[PDB]
DNA sequence: CGCGGGAGCTATGACCATGATTACGAATTGC
DNA sequence: GAATAAGCAATTCGTAATCATGGTCATAGCTCCCGCG
């Protein structure tokens, strides 16, 4: 009896079950419950000492229990780690019980579930009907799990089912609260198990007077008067809100695989329950798949606690109190997690997700076409702007430019979209959905019908937009990847950070190993040093760099030194240079150099000089092994997004190889976190200390390396930095390039693994294939083990402000001459969400004027700073006196936490008196919008404080008065700072910034 | 003992003078809250929702916090019963009966005791329904929470479940012990120890600790 | 939380909050890990981290009078206030100085029979000693509920060196004297230097401290050691006159800032004469006061601890002497000897090579390991066969130069230890 | 040389002067400082004033 | 010497002698200012460094005592 | 010259000055007498003498009668 | 030798001065007189002190 | 003739305002 | 009723404690101006 697991989920209350969601091949959604119990790790002696018996026990095998305690010795009298190799049961306890010295309590029952069951909850299988019996229609119990999910059979498709939508509510206010505001417009994205698309919007006939009604039913809308005359083929719906209220909490209790809905949770699912539970005290009841116990919809608040500084409550996520195995996502949390952007709200991603360039075909007085395909764009780009489209309203010609649609046309390979523009110079221009040129309340004071048909159009483009942001970031794909990997149900995917999804193929690594990590002493934490972060040996550069980057860095260095808790045999600390002597010539005599690795470290506690630690790489350790697992998934979704064509495709296989890439760098992580089970800090600090000797060796070999007569030289040996090894460590290596080529290079910067080669030459092809030879003989000759380095691309025009700050283009490595090159910002102001858009275009504009006069070079460097701060001042003094840039220009963004080792933070305190005065309350993890703020009267400001005073929180619906305006002096003086760190020139930028700001700029040091 | 007028549901609003500063806001949720609020058969009569606004708040210096009334009988002074007949309030007294030794008691009553102020943080519920009416009372109960906790030293929540969510529900830090609900099963409330834990935690903050034998009735 | 070990957790933390004055480094140190528990756990907590204690016990001693005055009838216990350096040992358990806050290293004899009148009363507060001649006086024992005599015959017990503790019975207000002080100091008949008497009611607490003296200037002829152990010698300064001035640590010297031929703040008394807790005004900085100390005296004494110490040709007799047990002429006899010996043999085993041979010549901590990490080691078969400096910037201070010109015989018992070593456990 | 022989006496006395506050300058309270210090000063103008006669004459 | 205590009698006398000293000096710098007056040649070269020995002198008696914290 | 104001006061300005110089030839003095070296003041008693004198008769002079 | 010529120039002044009092002491008023007959008084106990420290030897 | 009351000057240590320096935390990003 | 959390490096911006420098203010020397017995 075939099934493919489409969610896993618990019972709350009564007696504790586990169910799953599955669906066969014809269709047909099968639960299986299951008995879910407590699960304990116990020894042999323990087991037979529980004063009453377990309700079920498993042998587990003769697994070895490693105590990972680290403490430091200062001689080399390391008394063996403890190894206590006995026979373990699984103790199975339907409630939870209190088992003096239990091991393995880290991990959760469900992982247990899976991994002593055998269960992939990505997995299809065939279950053992006699294992199998039926509670009711659609439910089965199974009581065996190792039986009955025997049979692993290969993937199969399932028909998934879909509710998306978004709900819009009428406010007179700022926001709507929903013991005073009605509902205007449901909009619903039924996909049914047959897959058919329905797009219906409902609309609150209580704001429509009769004769608006009939209007509304003439121009082909429905009109029904209760839940049983409802058609969901019928696109526009009339009813009253207790009908429209009634069809919602009729599609929530329907047993979908995903309801998915954009800030949802947080606003139109509560609103929803609330308004139903208001107007007629129905509410929304999931029932359990077997009917034994029912919930009601309740919106429960989770708060993610930071684990930095005072541990402060950094982020809150909504969820649905929900039993009956619909994972109701919100994309709004999703994203948070997974995106950096200024604005989480639905055009700022829509305006991220959903850009493509597009070419004009007809220019007109009012109306601009714009056509997109896979000629004007990357492939698939225009395929998902088409698809948007198709329900879009409005899209954003650039940036700064808002164009209502007209005509939209779905090409077969495209879109061909009439845009209600002004006459434009440019051929192409980006095109996004981005915000929108209406007032919300405005258009609610004058609602009238055409109001309400425009507002179905944008309440179904965002319930729609669900499901483009849905299918966008792939999450469904995501959602089986975090099932396979992780080990978790795909509702528990997403919401838990990188602790609980390791706990999962890490239980299934100790299980296979037949280790357990336990503890005795209490863990300590020290600060230890990280990457090693170069300092860029020049501002600027009109010569190629080459960039060449160690593939998964940290875990390869965790994989080949063997960096685990129990791998470490010792960490041998010295106060004094004898006693350091002493154990090193004892390291060197006592621990073999290939079996053990000695890894010297700066030390954990000031009275300490030296800090080495052992690790023996004879038994593959559990870091190590769980890292290979992380990088083997990461490989196999880097193959997929290499064989993908599309852009979506290659969106969604990027996405998950950089999500296994930072959980593979969250295994790192975990060991320099004290508060986690795999806490090693010798382990972290060594895996910084390997990393950073591996940085210095690639920076060392590549600065001042030639190539000459098509021999390449290393400046410094290929020796191993930790050992000697049988590979050669001869500097002369034979190359496959042409004789002629006579190149040098030097190694200007190094940000962690990625060293950036400045080869002498400037052509692109050149460098490319000179950068591709050099990453195949490193490969080759200079690393060993795991480590490979890769060119991830040429950098031309690099512009190195400061330690990760730079500007450059990009010719990666499938590019060449001809390819166009990709502007790459890494931490600029560009890339900054504290930065505003006229700081962006600003110094973007600024940037390129100082790159056109440079490349002039004609005219002296102190003209260029005195022509360009000119034009700055210029520049500042007439956006200062004429206003023009809108405040969309200035809003800075910053996430709202509690996160704060003052009380009374500004910041904090600035969220909460919004929080107080406004309607539109700021969750903990939500990101809002900010601008400085002042009364119009006050002047230009020379000496400058209580900068955080003139902070206020900019929304949706907030307006600049005419008594305000924005404070221009703080981003001026941020602007000109960039400009004059940009600039040089430090006596002429100061006599500058005291004319204009009356302070001392800050100047960079390289 | 200051006074203001509202629109319904009691129609007047009787408060101490430390309860001031968050008295308009109360007035302007409470305006779009009451008369839905009002159809729901509450718990406690509408009169008694605000009679612990009365109190002062200067001499409080331990919150103890309850999510909302008794289902049942709701008397308007969070964990009072003259009956006797809740099972809250009969182990929070074997609590404080097994800490100071009085075991010949009546009754017990959280409002009588000198530094204690009882609360609940849902106003209150409906007749039989735990935490219903947490949709008329989430910014209330935030906002005057958040008053008692800007005077008070210590707040003490009665339920793991119900006040996980309150080191957010509140912004400004205070000292927050998150006990176990009476009625929670395990005999949770038997085993700990969050009443001496109160006290010590006032010794920390150099305040006088909490006599817990003045709410005994005898 | 809710737990019991939470409440018991949250009462240590009580009980270290209201001891922060009297801890050690250690119990500072837990301290802010349990403000760091209850600020996880309970969010805001009344106290804070602290990173910098002043320790002073004047919270519970009363101001000075420094005049005569009448005495309240009821019963007296009156204490002698010795010379020597203040120490408290708290419930963390190691001794603590009074101005400066760091664990000092004992004699473990000492550690552990006053490990064992903690163990008698939890009550004490702490106990005061007296750090003067190498040999540990308890000045007085505070105890909430306990009269001080009990703890004083309670420790006279275990071995630890006690005053003449003397309770006189007073009915009338008699007037406090200079005459009855010297009756009353001559009444403890004791060799050891008080600067003063501290007095307690029988049932009233908050201790005066009472003391009559004069200010004087006498004129320094010059400064003088004495031994008062096997290397360590007690710092003294001599007027001109023949009377000696009592100085109570090396770093008593270098704050007052003492030289030859110059007027130092002494406070007179019957019989002794005593050295003021002054900061020196003459600008000199510590190192160049240490430096002409060191001149004066002579360069083969260094600075260790309270103490200034001896260097010479070290042998087998000062390791015996270190290890407390009978002497040995050849390396195989004192291996034996340590193989008959099962706790100094455990003692080895706990305590490492350049530990034991760093205790053995007297060596301090913290000025023997910045001497080492500034030289070089070329060391065959865990033995010091060459050493050279890299960094003669230590060499600037004299006691680090005096180190480095004894460690040659450092050298010798360190292989010697090592020897002892490699042929007890391998 | 009557002008030599009076500033080898008055070198001599403030010798025996700045002698006497090598011994007493250690234990000196903040205020006797202050004006020893103030003499001191006092001092300064009184040789740099008899710097100016013996330079610009 | 002999047993001294209480150095305000002899921080007077001491204050009291450089009284003297300074009108000292400054009676020999007016009589030198009244003898360069008067017209007479004077070589004053050993005299420059009587003035700089006695600068060098109370400087080295000043770094003592002016300083606190 | 009129009122005679000026003249007083430059008198006075004048005459403390020849005071402090006096009592500074006295102070110079006893430091050379108090240095130890033989001197013999006999020109000086000459000089003594006659100002001396010379300022009698100006004191004789001065008064106002 | 310089105290000689110095006395020289000091009977030079009083010289001019005791000149310009007889030109115009033909008038002096009597609070200024007595001011300087106290002026006076006292000069001739500093030179009375000058003379005993010329004739002590 | 000789010392006390008084008034003006000259620095001089100390207190405070202003502005530059630096630690310190948040916020972000790069890794 | 109750049932987690990746590290460090480096840069910039704002706030706040600390300190250099200068202005100012009480105060000690200090030195004459005048006076009265
Ligand atoms: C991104 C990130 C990285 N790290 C560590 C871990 C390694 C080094 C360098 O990793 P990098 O991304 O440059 O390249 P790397 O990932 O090593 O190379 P690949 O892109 O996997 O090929 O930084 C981390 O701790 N947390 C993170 O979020
Ligand atoms: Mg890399």
């Amino acid at each position: 009896m075939d099934v493919r697991c489409i969610n896993w989920f618990e019972s709350h209350g009564e007696n504790r079950f586990l169910y799953l969601k599955s669906r066969c091949r014809n269709g047909e959604t099968v639960f299986i419950r299951f008995p879910h119990y407590f699960y304990y790790v116990v020894t042999d002696e323990i087991y037979q000492s529980l004063s009453p018996p377990p309700f079920n026990a498993r042998p587990m095998g003769k697994m070895r229990t490693i105590d990972i305690d680290e403490t430091i010795s200062y001689n080399l009298d390391i008394k063996d780690r403890k190894c206590s190799v006995a026979d373990m049961w699984l103790i199975e306890e339907p409630k939870k019980r209190s088992i003096q010295n239990a091991t393995m309590d880290e991990f959760f029952n469900i992982s247990w579930f899976y991994i002593s069951n055998g269960i992939s909850p990505d997995g299809c299988y065939s279950l053992d009907e006699q294992y199998l019996t039926k509670i009711n229609n659609g439910c089965y119990h199974c009581d065996d799990p190792r039986n009955c999910f025997a049979k692993e059979i290969p993937r199969f498709d399932i028909p998934r089912s879909y509710l998306f939508l978004d709900i819009e509510c009428h406010f007179d206010k700022k926001f709507p609260s929903v013991f005073i505001n009605p509902i205007s417009h449901t909009s619903y994205c039924y996909i049914d198990l047959s897959g058919k698309r329905l797009l219906f919007t409902l609309i609150n006939e209580e704001m429509l007077t009769e004769q608006e009604i009939q209007e509304a039913v003439d121009r082909g809308c429905l009109r029904i008067q209760s839940l049983m005359e409802m058609d969901y083929e019928r696109e526009l719906v009339l009813c009253s809100e207790i009908v429209l209220l009634r069809i919602a909490k009729q599609l929530l209790e329907l047993t979908f695989d995903y309801v998915v809905t954009f800030n949802g949770h947080n606003f139109d699912l509560r609103y929803i329950t609330n308004r139903l539970e208001l107007l007629t005290g129905e509410k929304i009841i999931f029932r359990s798949p077997d009917k034994k116990e029912a919930v009601h919809l309740c919106i429960y608040e989770r708060n993610q606690s930071s684990h930095k500084g005072v541990c402060g409550m950094a982020n809150t996520t909504f969820h649905v109190n929900n039993n009956n195995g619909t994972i109701f996502f919100d994309l709004y949390s999703f994203i948070q997690k997974s995106e950096k952007l200024d604005s989480y709200k639905l055009d700022s991603i829509s305006k991220n997700a959903f850009s493509c360039m597009g070419k004009v075909l007809n220019r007109g007085v009012r109306e601009m076409t714009f056509i997109g395909d896979d000629t004007t764009d990357a492939k698939g780009k225009a395929d998902t702007f088409a698809k948007v489209l198709t329900t879009g309203n409005y899209v954003t010609v650039d940036e700064d430019i808002i164009c209502k649609v007209i005509r939209k046309d779905i090409l077969e390979n495209g879109f061909k979209v009439v845009l209600s523009c002004p006459t434009l110079p440019n051929d192409i221009y980006k095109l996004s959905f981005g915000k929108d040129d209406i007032d919300l309340a405005q258009m609610y004071k004058d609602y009238n019908l055409n109001i309400a048909l425009d507002m179905a159009r944008y309440c179904i483009h965002d319930a729609c937009l669900c499901q483009y942001l849905w299918e966008y970031y792939g999450v469904e794909t995501k959602t089986d990847a975090g099932a396979a990997t992780y080990v978790l149900p795909q509702s528990m995917v997403f919401e838990y950070r990188a602790s609980t999804i390791i706990k999962g193929p890490l239980l299934k690594l100790l299980l296979e190993t037949k280790t357990i990590l336990v503890r005795s002493e209490t863990k300590q934490k020290f600060p230890y040093e990280g990457g090693k972060v170069f300092a860029p040996k020049q501002k600027m550069f009109s010569n190629n760099v080459l960039i060449f980057d160690y593939n998964s860095l940290y875990p390869n260095v965790c994989i080949f030194g063997n960096l685990s808790p129990e791998t470490l045999v010792g960490v041998v600390v010295s106060t004094n240079r004898l006693e350091e002597e002493i154990n090193n010539q004892l390291l060197l005599q006592k621990y073999p150099p290939p079996r053990y690795i000695t890894v010297h470290c700066e030390p954990r506690l000031p009275n300490l000089i030296s800090e080495i630690a052992i690790f023996d790489r004879s038994i593959e350790g559990t870091i190590p092994r769980l890292l290979r697992t992380f990088l083997a998934e990461r490989a196999r979704y880097k193959k997929m997004l290499k064989q993908a064509t599309s852009s979506t495709e290659k969106a969604i296989y990027d996405s998950m190889q950089y999500t296994y890439k930072i959980v593979a760098n969250s295994v790192y992580g975990l060991m320099g976190f004290r508060n986690s089970a795999l806490y090693s800090y010798a382990s972290a600090k060594s895996c910084t200390s390997i990393g950073r000797r591996m940085i210095l060796y690639l920076e060392s070999v590549l600065n001042g390396a030639e190539l000459s007569n098509g021999m390449l030289r290393f400046a410094n040996t290929l020796s191993n930095p930790f050992y000697m090894d049988d590979r050669d460590i001869n500097p002369i290596v034979k190359t496959s390039l042409p004789i002629d080529y006579r190149f040098r290079f030097r190694s200007v910067y190094g940000d962690t693994d990625s060293v950036f080669t400045e080869i002498d030459s400037q052509d692109v092809d050149k460098s490319i294939e000179i950068a591709k030879e050099l990453e195949r003989l490193i490969n080759s000759r200079v690393l060993f083990n795991n480590f490979k380095i890769e060119f991830e691309a040429v950098y031309k025009n690099l512009i190195m402000q400061s330690k990760k700050k730079y500007t450059t283009m990009k010719y990666s490595a499938s590019s060449n001459s001809k390819s166009v090159p990709e502007r790459i910002n890494k931490g600029t102001s560009e890339t900054r969400r504290d930065v505003s858009k006229f700081h962006k275009n600003m110094i973007k504009t600024y940037k390129t004027r100082l790159s056109e006069m440079l490349s002039e070079g004609r005219m002296n460097s102190n003209q260029v700073c005195i022509d360009i701060l000119r034009s700055l001042e210029t520049d500042l003094r007439s956006e200062f006196d004429s206003r023009s840039s809108p405040l969309e220009l200035f809003m800075l963004s910053r996430m709202h936490h509690s996160n704060y080792k003052s009380a009374d933070n500004p910041n904090m305190y600035l969220v909460t008196e919004y929080n107080k005065n406004n309607p539109e309350t700021i969750e903990l993890g939500e990101r809002y919008y900010f601008a400085y703020i002042c009364p119009a009267n006050v002047p230009w400001t020379k000496k400058l404080v209580n900068i955080k005073t003139y902070e206020t929180i900019i929304d949706r619906s907030f307006k600049l008065g005419s008594n305000q305006r924005i404070f221009y002096e703080v981003y001026f003086k941020r602007l000109t700072s960039e400009i004059v760190n940009l600039l040089d020139n430090k006596v002429l930028c100061i006599s500058f910034f005291q004319r204009m700001f009356g302070s001392r700029p800050t100047f960079y040091e390289a | 003992m200051n006074s203001v007028t509202i629109s319904h549901a009691p129609y007047t609003i009787t408060y101490h003078d430390d309860w001031e500063p968050v008295m308009s806001q109360l007035v302007e949720f409470y305006n779009e809250v009451a008369s839905w609020l009002l159809r729901d058969e509450t718990s406690p009569i509408p009169d008694k929702f605000f009679i612990q606004l009365k109190q002062p708040l200067r001499n409080k210096r331990v919150c103890v916090c309850g999510i909302d009334p008794y289902p049942k009988d709701g008397t308007g002074v969070p964990f009072e019963s003259p009956n006797f007949t809740k099972k809250s309030i009969k182990e929070i007294a074997s609590s404080i009966s097994r800490l100071t030794g009085v075991i010949d008691y009546k009754g017990y009553n959280l409002n009588i005791i000198d530094g204690v102020i009882p609360w609940n943080y849902y106003l209150s519920c409906k007749l039989g329904e735990t935490k219903s009416h947490a949709i008329y009372w989430d910014k209330i109960s935030k906002l005057l929470l958040q008053h008692i906790t800007k005077h008070v030293s210590v707040l003490y929540c009665l339920g793991k479940t119900d006040f996980s969510n309150i080191r957010a529900k509140l912004e400004s830090p205070v000292t927050t012990i998150v006990g176990y609900h009476p009625a929670a099963r395990d005999h949770q409330f038997e085993k700990d120890r969050s009443f001496e834990i109160i006290n010590v935690l006032l010794e920390l903050d150099n305040k006088t600790p909490i006599n817990w034998a003045q709410g005994f009735i005898y | 939380m809710t737990s019991s070990a939470d409440l018991t957790n949250l009462k240590e933390l009580l009980s270290l909050y209201k001891s922060l004055r009297f801890s050690d480094s250690v119990a500072i140190e837990k301290y802010n890990s349990l403000v760091e528990w209850g600020t996880s756990t309970y969010w805001k907590i009344g106290v804070q981290k602290v990173t910098n204690v002043e320790t002073s016990i004047s919270d519970y001693y009363d101001e000075v009078k420094n005049k005569p005055f009448n005495i309240d009838p009821g019963y007296y216990i009156f204490l002698p206030v010795y010379f020597g350096s203040v120490f408290i040992y708290s419930k963390g358990k190691n001794m603590v100085e009074l101005g400066s806050g760091n664990s000092f290293q004992i004699p473990d004899e000492i550690r552990s029979a006053c490990n064992k009148v903690l163990d008698s009363d939890n009550g004490i507060d702490f106990l005061r000693f007296v750090l003067l001649n190498n040999r540990w006086i308890m000045e007085d024992a505070i105890s909430k509920y306990q009269s001080p005599v009990n703890i004083f015959k309670l420790a006279s017990e275990y071995g630890l060196n006690i005053p003449n503790y003397l309770e006189i019975e007073i009915e009338e207000d008699t007037l406090f004297d200079d005459e009855l002080y010297s009756i009353m100091e001559r009444s403890f008949d004791d060799t050891f230097p008080k600067i003063s008497i501290s007095y307690i009611k029988l049932g009233e607490l908050k201790r005066q401290v009472v003391d009559f003296f004069k200010f004087s200037f006498m004129y320094i002829e010059s400064i003088k050691v004495d031994r008062i152990g096997d290397n360590i010698f007690i710092p003294s300064v001599i007027t001109k006159s023949g009377k000696k001035i009592l100085v109570k640590d090396v770093d008593h010297l270098i704050r007052s800032k003492v030289r030859e031929h110059t007027f130092v703040k002494v406070k007179k008394k019957n019989t002794f004469s005593i050295l003021y807790d002054y900061d020196g005004n003459g600008t000199e900085t510590r190192g160049e006061v240490i430096k002409r100390i060191i001149d004066t005296i002579g360069r083969d004494y260094y600075v260790n601890g309270k103490y200034f110490s001896k260097v010479g040709i070290a042998g087998l007799k000062q390791l015996t002497n270190k290890l407390d047990i009978n002497e040995c002429a050849t390396v195989d006899e004192l291996v034996d000897e340590i193989n008959k010996s099962g706790t100094v043999k455990r003692k080895i085993k706990n305590q490492s090579v350049f530990d034991l041979s760093r205790e053995c010549l007297g060596y301090p901590e913290a000025d023997f390991i910045t001497l080492v990490n500034n030289m070089r080691f070329k060391i065959e078969n865990c033995k010091v066969v060459n050493f050279n400096i890299e960094n003669t910037n230590c060499l600037n201070n004299p006691s680090i130069e005096t180190i480095y010109g004894n460690f040659n015989q450092f050298v010798s018992i360190f292989n010697t230890v090592t020897d002892v070593k490699k042929r007890l456990f391998e | 040389s009557d002008l030599k022989v009076a500033t080898d006496n008055i070198v001599k006395d403030l010798k025996k002067i700045i002698t006497r506050i090598s011994a007493v300058s250690t234990v000196l309270e903040d205020v006797q400082a202050a004006g020893i210090s103030r003499q001191f000063t006092s001092m300064t103008k009184a040789i740099t004033t008899l710097s100016d006669l013996v330079t610009e004459g």
